[PDB]
């Protein structure tokens, strides 16, 4: 693991020992390069996970999460240097170490063998990303975003802190290898009840759950646009992974336990899917339509089945590509007319064919078209859901018919149309642009021929 | 005609040196996690003649 | 003064067309733009996207899914050449497991 | 002093109101008594009398807020025949919420302390059922 | 003031603490802490202004008042046994006045009400000196009283303290009162684990007095005590700002920073003492403390604030006198996380 | 691919043995060190919590000019 | 609240019983030192910052001296917190063998003769 | 209703609420030694009475 | 917290005064000084915790 681990630290003083001109490329080439190295763990072994050490392992869960995070990160970079043409050299280069600190500790999360090194991990990822968002954000409201997603996070995760600590004086080790293979039923008492709280509601949080997503509009929106990409792709699947790592231990209390988290979660992916029908910033809406994903994913989570963690992992893959994908289609309008409005620009079909291709192909995966990872992923969650209980079919439909609705409403109102007279400094698409977004949808479109690849160790 | 591109570029070695580092420490980290080299119940197994471990 | 502050005013966006009619998006610099440009597009499309696709295509079967299938067809051969029941109800032998000896 | 919670805990839950109810309006006296004695020191009257009707006040609504709060419990546990059982002290606790809530004349404070009181008090009887410790000793 | 009187009294609160320390007598250690306030009164009022006479005479009132209850409890000791080893006191009520007597020189809660007013009232050294060397003599007789101590007392104190500081910095501007007010919330840490495990406490101490000795360095380079003072350093000094913003991110307690351990090692041994809402409370408490470190890192180093014009000339001309250890201090104070195993060293 | 990049499956197996054994034996030692400071706490006739006494070394033992000390 | 200070034959203030060298001591290239010495590096970075020198070149000297120093202490720190752990092992072991009564040995069943409850997901 | 005002009104507006009274209410002292060794007398006799009567 | 420079240097610093049974002028002996003698080799070396009991 030390072959992924110690190029990405290299990537900070070959940064910071660039000229002012070739950092871009730099950064670039080697965090390709770095993407290059990391795609070697798909391999896994079936039976087991593969145990580099007794620090790091590698599963069929960690290993496409850690492909994404380092296929997402020159991407991030391509996005970034458009806006940051004015900046020093300086404050560039320490953008550029926040993105690869990031990446770091999403690496080294989502690899970890005990638990507090994760949690500890888990906590240093939110240094980077409220730096990032607090100094290079845009509006005045960055700071009011940094606070909110800074203190949601923290208020859950400080129980999870505790629990933890706990665990380990009762059983001895937090080593997920020996917490799974000496795993003990909990018990139906109150203390187990809160127990399991503490060990759920930071993971909860990090998803969002619904109720407890408000830092995430905020955060999603006032970000740069790397920061956005960062969120929704990686750092919402955290909670997932952490979800899919901690419930090892808290049967068969979570057969009782999960009731108000599934309700919140399909009612809530209910009201965000409608909430996106009447929005009037464009970045929100994808914002809220992460949450109705994620809420999905929480469902498949709690409900603890094979199809419904495979669904979630597919899910989750295909969610981070997509967001990112719709985030950086919502930027460069953005940057040609510097409003989020997205009544503002009309038509840009008519100025923009290939743009507007992207845009219908990111429309389309985020309906998840069959035979799309998207609608695999959403599919085995709705046949374990509806094994769980028929009635779900209802709310999953609903939710199905709303996201079409929406998705094609954000199309139409962004792509047809009649452009706006005034708007008259409406430039034709980069190669910079084109390629960022043909880099986003091709893995996607690759990954149909190879879904067991994201499926997950219950595969 | 090497010294100023060199003293321009040698920026680009230092992502494959620590990639061959990383790779050598994790032969390294391998070294120290024998103690059931070839004393599984599984795989088990009796050496060729020639050779001195069954994995490194 | 009636003014609050002393501030320069907000500049005009530039148009990289406007110094470079085909200038990629990458940079101001025309030559580092182009290298921009192609350094990229080599490094994602030719070398991570066909070589990482053909890689992860051609990965070797350590998922042992030939092997089930295998060992499958030969149990099942075994099993119905002897008039043998396909699969047992039970997982792990009755012989090795002691259960309590009271139910009562 | 912890005299006065034992007096409260002697008391079988579901069983004799009148002096769990006393017995927890002592309680509450005591609180305002000292809630009162510090917001003087901190802050005077101005007035020998408007310290005392600070202190009058402050005492009658914690007196009042754990009178309801016993008294509820108490016959919540006996009637529903439910002793043991958090939801009795989270109904008290509401119920000391809302008569804090109209002793200040004031919807959503009474609100806010239902809810955190109510909350508050079934968490205390959660703890004493299964044994969690606040300030804990030192066994290792 | 003379700067060998300055020395002298320097070198003579310093033998006071270490008075404290090396005694095995209780006169002795009595004897320490009365040098030590000796030597300290004159050291608030370096810089003389009315101020730094009120922060004085307000620091003499609750030290000579501490010292007093102090002696009584080491008289009441001495009498319900003829000891002068401070070893275990024999008397509850003597511990109790003993407790009471160390909370009121640390200014621990509910006697924190002199820390804020007596920082602010002295200049930047001063400051620094009073948070940071103050607090090693009490704590040490602490920790050698720890078994004797009554537990709900010491741990309602340190609540208390936690709780206070919190909401006391929350709303601050000037800089001195946000410190002194962190100082508070982190002597609570400290006393909350001390009767369970006094190398925690040590090790508390030690981190805290680092982060402090950089903070304070931090602010007297770039000669602000008040936010929008310190809101011009960026158009100055960037690098100083960054390194503040890190220290304060790291004196918030966030993971991989330093401040992290000390809050992390406390929760943990705590636990094993079947000790569970009194940490999550502790924690969900320091979230406080994090809030207005952040307002202070939004208003210094993410963002920047409107400039004078006369700034311009102070970019013409560097620093004449250099803290040598300002650097090391930073160092220590951010990044010494995966050193944690060596606090067995303290044991 | 499999000769040129990875290993047999028997490495991993054993390196996993090696792993699992470490880690069961550092949980039982900290399990076993909590309970064994748990006992020197409570009882004190270990190594640990050794509490200061008074020296009796300090101790005078010649005549007190009265026969009864 | 105090485990091992009031152990019987302490020095007062060594940092290094003489028994302390009947262990091994670090290897020079231990990875901690390698920490240690990456800080005394990052120290004289930040020294050459805060005195607006050139960073990375500024003083040679001076930086050899910080990740020296650096190194140097180290060394000795982990020498003393390995000599620690195992003074605490050492006793654990010690106080194990003495009181058997409170440590016995309870014959271990097979878990095909212990009875575990099964609880169905569904 | 439901993002916008009563979810933002439970969690985050209700604590950010709480925790500004209370900064109000701790931190606005007058100043004056007389009320801080008052409340010291009332610390002692508390800490002496329903502390040190329980042991 | 306690450096016992006193025990690593042997200087007796403040040990003369801390007991009743320890070397008085003239040999005067304390009121209790039997009890206190008892008492110390009593609990001497077995540490506090036994001491008490
Ligand atoms: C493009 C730019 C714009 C954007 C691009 C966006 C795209 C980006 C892509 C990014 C990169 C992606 C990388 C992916 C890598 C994939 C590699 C891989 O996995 O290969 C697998 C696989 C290789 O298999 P293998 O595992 O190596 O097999 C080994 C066997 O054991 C043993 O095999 P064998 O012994 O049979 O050997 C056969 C041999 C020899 O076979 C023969 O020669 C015999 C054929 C019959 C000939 C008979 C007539 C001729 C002879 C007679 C006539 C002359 C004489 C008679 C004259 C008479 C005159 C009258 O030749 C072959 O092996 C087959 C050809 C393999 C080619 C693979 C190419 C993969 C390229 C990967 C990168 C691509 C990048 C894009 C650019 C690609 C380049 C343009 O390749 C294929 O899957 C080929 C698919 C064939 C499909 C057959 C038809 C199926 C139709 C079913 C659907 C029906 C409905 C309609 C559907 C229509 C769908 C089209
Ligand atoms: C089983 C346990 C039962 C529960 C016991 C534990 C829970 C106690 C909760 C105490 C709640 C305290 C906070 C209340 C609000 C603040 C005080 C206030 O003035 O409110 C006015 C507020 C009305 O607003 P307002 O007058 O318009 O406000 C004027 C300005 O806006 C703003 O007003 P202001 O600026 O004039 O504020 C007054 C002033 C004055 O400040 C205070 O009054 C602070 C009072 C703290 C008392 C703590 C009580 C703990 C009792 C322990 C003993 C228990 C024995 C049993 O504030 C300050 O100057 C700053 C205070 C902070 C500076 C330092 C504070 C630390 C001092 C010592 C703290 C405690 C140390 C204890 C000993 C430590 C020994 C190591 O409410 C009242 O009128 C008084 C009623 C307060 C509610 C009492 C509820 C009692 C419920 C008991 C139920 C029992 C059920 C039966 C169980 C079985
Ligand atoms: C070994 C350690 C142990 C040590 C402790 C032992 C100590 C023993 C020594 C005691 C022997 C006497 C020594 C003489 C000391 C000299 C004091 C002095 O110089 O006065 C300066 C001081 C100010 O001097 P100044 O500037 O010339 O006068 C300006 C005006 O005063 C101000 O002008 P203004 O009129 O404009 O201001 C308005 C007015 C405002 O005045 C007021 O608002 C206070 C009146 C509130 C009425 C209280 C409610 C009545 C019923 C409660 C009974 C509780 C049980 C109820 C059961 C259920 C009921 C059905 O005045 C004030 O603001 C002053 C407030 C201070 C009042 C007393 C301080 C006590 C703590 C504060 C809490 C207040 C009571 C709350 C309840 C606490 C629990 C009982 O004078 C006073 O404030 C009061 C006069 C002093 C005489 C009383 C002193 C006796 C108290 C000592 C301790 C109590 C007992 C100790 C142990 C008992 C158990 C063991
Ligand atoms: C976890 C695994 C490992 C991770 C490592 C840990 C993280 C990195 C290490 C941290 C400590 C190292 C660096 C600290 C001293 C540097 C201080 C500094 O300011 O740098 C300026 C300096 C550039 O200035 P210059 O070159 O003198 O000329 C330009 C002018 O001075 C013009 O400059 P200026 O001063 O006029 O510019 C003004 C600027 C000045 O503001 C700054 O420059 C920011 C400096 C903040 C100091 C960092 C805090 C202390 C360390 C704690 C780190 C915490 C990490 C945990 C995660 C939390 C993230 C915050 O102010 C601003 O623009 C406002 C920015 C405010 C935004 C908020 C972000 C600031 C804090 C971010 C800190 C992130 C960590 C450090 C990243 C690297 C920074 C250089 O940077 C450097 O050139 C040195 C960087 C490192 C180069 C040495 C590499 C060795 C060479 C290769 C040998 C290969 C070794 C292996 C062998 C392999 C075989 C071949
Ligand atoms: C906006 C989104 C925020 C996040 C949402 C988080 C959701 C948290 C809710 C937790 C789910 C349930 C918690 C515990 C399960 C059962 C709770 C209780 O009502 O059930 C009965 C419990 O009986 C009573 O109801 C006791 C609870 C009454 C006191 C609780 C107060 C509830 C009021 C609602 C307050 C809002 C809480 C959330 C604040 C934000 C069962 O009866 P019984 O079989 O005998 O007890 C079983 C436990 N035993 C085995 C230990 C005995
Ligand atoms: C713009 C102009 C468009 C018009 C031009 C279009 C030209 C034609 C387009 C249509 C092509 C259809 C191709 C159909 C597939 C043929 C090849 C296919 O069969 O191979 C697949 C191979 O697919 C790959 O295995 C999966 C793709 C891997 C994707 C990895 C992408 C690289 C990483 C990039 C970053 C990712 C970030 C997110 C990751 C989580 C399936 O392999 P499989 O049938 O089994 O192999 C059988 C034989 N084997 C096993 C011996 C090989
Ligand atoms: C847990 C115990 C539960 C306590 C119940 C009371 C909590 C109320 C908080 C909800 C908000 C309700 C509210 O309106 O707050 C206001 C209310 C004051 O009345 P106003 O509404 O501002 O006056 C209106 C005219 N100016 O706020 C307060 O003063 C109380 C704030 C402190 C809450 C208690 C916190 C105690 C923490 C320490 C515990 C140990
Ligand atoms: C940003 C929003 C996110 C909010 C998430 C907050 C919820 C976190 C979950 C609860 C936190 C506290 C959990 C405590 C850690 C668990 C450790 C444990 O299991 O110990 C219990 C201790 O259990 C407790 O003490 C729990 C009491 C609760 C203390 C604090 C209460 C605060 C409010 C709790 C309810 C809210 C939690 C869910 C709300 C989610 C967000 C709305 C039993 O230990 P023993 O004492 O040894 O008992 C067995 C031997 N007799």
């Amino acid at each position: 693991m030390l072959k992924i681990i110690i190029p990405t630290t290299m990537l900070l003083p070959m940064t910071w020992m660039s000229k002012h001109n070739m950092i871009w490329i730099n950064a670039t080439v080697h965090s390709l390069l770095i993407s290059l190295i990391s795609l070697s763990l798909l391999n896994q072994l079936g039976e087991n996970s593969l145990n580099f050490s007794l620090t790091f392992f590698s599963d069929s869960l960690s290993a496409p999460l850690l492909v994404l995070t380092t296929w997402l990160l020159p991407l991030m970079l391509m996005a970034s240097q458009s806006h940051l043409s004015k900046e020093t050299t300086t404050r560039k280069k320490l953008y550029i170490t926040m993105l690869i600190l990031l990446q770091l500790f999403l690496i080294m999360t989502f690899t970890a063998t005990e638990l507090i090194l994760f949690y500890i991990l888990f906590e240093a990822t939110l240094v980077p990303t409220l730096i990032i968002i607090t100094r290079w954000g845009n509006q005045t409201e960055r700071l009011n975003a940094g606070l909110y997603f800074l203190f949601y996070t923290l208020a859950g995760s400080l129980p999870l802190l505790v629990a933890l600590v706990y665990i380990q004086n009762t059983t001895g080790s937090l080593n997920f290898l020996i917490i799974h293979y000496w795993s003990h039923p909990l018990s139906n008492s109150w203390s187990n009840i809160f127990m399991w709280l503490a060990c759920i509601m930071a993971f909860m949080v990090k998803m969002p759950l619904y109720g407890l997503h408000l830092w995430l509009p905020k955060a999603h929106v006032e970000a740069p646009i790397a920061g956005s990409m960062v969120l929704a792709a990686v750092l919402l699947k955290l909670g997932g992974y952490g979800m899919m790592r901690i419930t090892t231990i808290l049967n068969p209390l979570t057969n009782y336990m999960a009731y108000p988290f599934l309700m919140l979660s399909m009612w809530g992916m209910i009201m965000t899917s409608s909430i996106c029908l009447r929005q009037t910033d464009l970045k929100s809406l994808i914002a809220y339509s992460s949450v109705s994903h994620m809420a999905l994913v929480i469902v498949a989570i709690m409900i603890q089945t094979p199809w419904s963690f495979m669904g979630a992992t597919a899910l989750m893959i295909a969610h981070g590509l997509t967001s990112s994908m719709l985030f950086c289609l919502a930027n460069t309008n953005y940057e040609r007319v510097h409003s989020r409005t997205m009544i503002l620009a009309r038509g840009l079909q008519t100025l923009l064919p290939l743009m507007a291709t992207w845009w219908l192909v990111a429309s389309l995966t985020n309906l998840a078209l069959p035979p799309s990872i998207n609608l695999i992923g959403e599919l085995f969650i709705i046949t374990a859901s509806f094994s769980w209980s028929n009635i779900t079919i209802i709310l999953m439909g609903m939710n199905m018919m709303i996201t079409a609705l929406y998705s094609l409403y954000m199309l139409i109102t962004t792509q047809r149309g009649k452009y706006t007279h005034h708007i008259n400094n409406i430039k034709p698409s980069f190669t910079r642009e084109n390629a960022l977004m043909a880099l986003h949808i091709l893995p996607l479109l690759l990954l149909t021929l190879n879904p067991k690849m994201i499926l997950g160790p219950l595969y | 005609n090497v010294l100023q591109i060199v003293r321009d570029h040698w920026v680009h070695i230092l992502v494959p040196v620590g990639f061959v580092f990383g790779c050598y420490l994790d032969r390294r980290s391998d070294e120290k996690l024998t103690a059931f080299r070839n004393k599984s119940l599984l795989f088990k197994r009796e050496l060729r003649p020639n050779e001195e471990v069954t994995w490194k | 003064p009636t003014i609050r502050l002393q501030e320069d005013p907000d500049p005009e966006d530039e148009n990289l067309y406007e110094k470079n009619p085909d200038s990629h998006g990458y940079d101001k610099d025309p030559i580092v733009d182009l290298w921009n440009m192609r350094v990229v597009f080599f490094f994602g499309f030719s070398i991570v996207l066909v070589l990482g696709s053909t890689f992860v295509a051609y990965l070797p079967d350590y998922r042992m899914q030939e092997w089930a299938r295998r060992e499958a067809e030969r149990l099942v051969k075994y099993r119905e050449a002897n008039g043998l029941p396909l699969m047992e109800s039970n997982c792990f032998d009755p012989n090795k497991i002691q259960l309590p000896e009271d139910e009562d | 002093a912890k005299t006065l919670l034992h007096k409260y805990s002697d008391i079988p839950e579901g069983t004799e109101c009148h002096r769990k109810a006393y017995a927890s309006t002592s309680i509450g006296g005591a609180t305002g008594l000292i809630v009162s004695a510090y917001s003087i020191a901190l802050k005077p009257p101005a007035s020998f009398l408007e310290g005392v009707a600070r202190t009058g006040r402050y005492t009658f609504t914690s007196a009042a807020i754990g009178a309801i709060f016993g008294l509820t419990s108490c016959i919540s546990a006996q009637v529903r025949e439910k002793p043991d059982d958090p939801l009795n002290y989270f109904i008290g606790g509401c119920a000391g919420g809302l008569t804090l809530g109209a002793r200040t004349r004031s919807y959503g404070i009474g609100a806010a302390a239902c809810a955190y009181m109510g909350l508050t008090a079934a968490l205390v009887k959660m703890g004493q059922l299964e044994g969690w410790q606040v300030f804990a000793e030192p066994k290792v | 003031m003379n700067p060998i009187i300055y020395t002298t009294l320097i070198m003579t609160v310093m033998s006071g603490t270490m008075l404290v320390m090396i005694s095995s007598h209780w006169l002795l250690i009595w004897i320490g802490f009365e040098m030590n306030l000796l030597a300290m009164i004159p050291v608030l009022m370096k810089n003389f202004n009315p101020r730094a006479t009120e922060a004085a005479t307000k620091y003499f009132l609750t030290q000579a008042t501490a010292s007093m209850m102090l002696m009584m409890a080491i008289i009441i000791n001495l009498l319900y046994s003829g000891q002068w080893t401070i070893t275990k006191m024999f008397n509850p009520v003597a511990m109790t006045m003993m407790t009471m007597a160390l909370a009121m020189k640390l200014g621990l809660s509910p006697f924190h009400f002199w820390v804020p007013e007596v920082t602010q009232g002295i200049s930047l050294q001063a400051g620094l000196l009073l948070l940071t060397w103050q607090k090693l003599a009490p704590l040490s007789v602490l920790c050698q009283i720890s078994q004797s101590i009554n537990p709900n007392l010491m741990l309602t104190m340190a609540m208390l303290s936690i709780l206070i500081g919190g909401w006391g910095g929350l709303n601050q501007t000037q800089l001195r009162k946000i410190m002194a007010y962190s100082s508070i919330a982190h002597m609570g840490w400290m006393t909350a684990v001390l009767p369970y495990n006094t190398t925690m406490t040590i090790l508390n101490l030690l981190i805290y007095i680092t982060m402090t000795l950089a903070m304070f360095m931090l602010l007297i380079h770039s000669s602000a005590t008040t936010t929008l003072s310190l809101s011009h350093t960026w158009n100055k000094m960037p690098v100083i700002t960054s390194l503040m913003m890190v220290t304060l991110l790291s004196m918030g307690g966030l993971p991989p920073l330093s401040g992290f351990m000390p809050k992390w090692m406390i929760i943990q041994e705590m636990t094993k003492n079947e000790s569970i809402i009194m940490p999550t409370l502790m924690a969900m408490t320091a979230l406080l403390n994090l809030y207005f470190y952040m307002r202070l890192a939004y208003s210094s180093s993410l963002t920047m604030f409107p400039s004078t014009n006369n700034m311009k000339m102070k970019w013409q001309f560097e620093h004449t006198k250099q803290m040598k250890l300002l650097p090391t201090m930073i160092v220590l104070s951010t990044l010494v996380l995966p050193m944690t195993p060596a606090l067995s060293s303290l044991n | 691919i499999a000769r040129t990049f990875y290993d047999g499956p028997e490495k991993n197996y054993e390196k996993t043995m090696a792993i699992l054994q470490i880690e069961a034996e550092k949980a039982e030692l900290r399990l076993k060190e909590l309970e064994v400071r748990r006992l020197m706490r409570a009882r004190g006739d270990g190594p640990w919590y050794q509490y200061p006494t008074i020296d009796k070394a300090l101790i005078d033992h010649s005549p007190k000019t009265t026969p009864d000390n | 609240m105090t485990m091992m200070s009031g152990r019987p034959g302490r020095v007062p203030l060594q940092f290094l019983p003489n028994e302390a060298r009947s262990l091994p001591p670090p290897k020079l290239t231990d990875p901690r030192l390698v920490y240690m010495g990456f800080l005394g590096y990052c120290s004289g970075l930040i020294d050459n910052a805060i005195r607006r020198r050139p960073v990375v070149s500024a003083g040679l000297h001076r930086q050899l001296l910080y990740v020296t120093s650096f190194v140097f202490f180290g060394y000795y720190l982990l020498k003393r917190q390995d000599y620690m752990y195992a003074l605490r092992d050492h006793d654990m072991f010690a106080y194990v063998k003495s009181h058997p009564e409170d440590f016995p040995e309870k014959d271990k069943k097979t878990y095909g003769e212990i009875l575990e409850e099964f609880h169905p997901v569904r | 209703l439901l993002d916008l005002i009563w979810l933002e009104t439970i969690l985050p507006k209700t604590t950010s609420f709480i925790q500004m009274k209370m900064s109000i209410m701790v931190s606005n002292q007058k100043g004056l030694i007389k009320l801080y060794f008052l409340s010291f007398l009332i610390t002692i006799m508390i800490s002496m009475t329903l502390f040190n009567y329980h042991e | 917290p306690f450096f016992d420079v006193q025990k690593r240097l042997g200087l007796d610093l403040d040990r003369w005064m801390t007991i009743q049974s320890a070397e008085q002028p003239h040999k005067i002996p304390g009121r209790c000084h039997a009890f206190e003698k008892e008492w110390i080799e009593c609990a001497h070396g077995i540490g506090g915790i036994r001491a008490e009991k």
